[PDB]
């Protein structure tokens, strides 16, 4: 991010917290309780559901 | 390996090859984020030129 006047450098751990996690945190889905993801697929118009 | 096991059995398949390209050996330009920081140079600068 920046190097200070003396030789010490700041790295984007030292103002921040790196981790992998999803886009958004709003949709949580859970199968009989324990925890899961999906899909919900809806079916275009004038196509056959089967 | 596919292509090596298809060596194998030559009584059924016949000139199999790739539809693509082999890897060439290709020119790395590493830039030390530390350097350009400390001269005064920018990476976008240093990206527009080359």
């Amino acid at each position: 991010l920046k190097v200070n006047q003396d030789g010490s450098q700041v790295r984007l751990r030292d103002v921040a917290k790196i981790e992998l996690g999803g886009e958004s945190y709003d949709v949580v889905a859970k199968f009989n309780g324990q925890p899961a993801s999906g899909l919900g697929i809806k079916l275009a118009t004038g196509a056959n559901a089967l | 390996q596919l292509f090596g096991m298809v060596a194998q059995h030559p009584d059924v398949l016949t000139g199999v090859r790739p539809n693509g390209l082999e890897d060439t050996p290709q020119f790395k330009i590493d830039i030390d984020q530390e350097k350009a920081q400390a001269l005064g140079v920018s990476i976008s600068d240093i990206n527009t030129t080359l």
